[PDB]
């Protein structure tokens, strides 16, 4: 296993849990960590 | 012309990011007036560091004459 | 350059919102190098 200078583009790491709604959770999206509720919402992101 | 490009090209901690914009405009030559934002197109994880940067060209066959075309060529600074 | 060379800054989405950031950025009205592929 090298590890140089330089983005490290092999890994193993993952993580599918169930989302609920409408609930105080503690959630983490990809690296964001929060607590909260997860509503449906009309915002209209762009695709990036 | 009738259409223009626009890209950026940095190189950040061995990620090398390309910003692209498609905008079509009617004029004779130098960029137009007007305000784009250019959305991130290609993020890679080179690794290397760039220090030259060196366009290709599409030869057109007639001894090679090129299309007439412009390129314009802008440093990002802090 | 007149007003060109401005990029989204990141993948954070903001709406109606002014945000000032420092990042390397074309200046506005800068001296912009162009070349023209034909020769003739």
């Amino acid at each position: 296993f090298e590890l140089l200078h330089a983005p490290a583009t092999v890994c193993g790491p993952k993580k599918s849990t169930n989302l609920v709604k409408n609930k105080c959770v503690n959630f983490n999206f990809n690296g964001l960590t929060g607590t909260g509720v997860l509503t449906e919402s009309n915002k209209k992101f762009l695709p990036f | 012309f009738k259409n223009l490009r626009e890209f950026v090209f940095k190189n950040i901690d061995g990620y090398f990011k390309i910003y692209s914009k498609h905008t079509p405009i009617n004029l004779v030559r130098d960029l137009p007036q007007g305000f784009s934002a250019l959305e991130p197109l290609v993020d890679l994880p080179i690794g290397i560091n760039i220090t030259r940067f060196q366009t290709l060209l599409a030869l057109h066959r007639s001894g090679w004459t090129a299309g007439a075309a412009a390129y314009y060529v802008g440093y990002l600074q802090p | 350059s007149f007003t060109r060379g401005v990029y989204y800054p990141d993948k954070v989405f903001r709406s109606s919102v002014l945000h000032s950031t420092q990042d390397l950025f074309l200046p506005f009205f800068s001296n912009v190098t162009w070349f023209h592929a034909i020769h003739v």
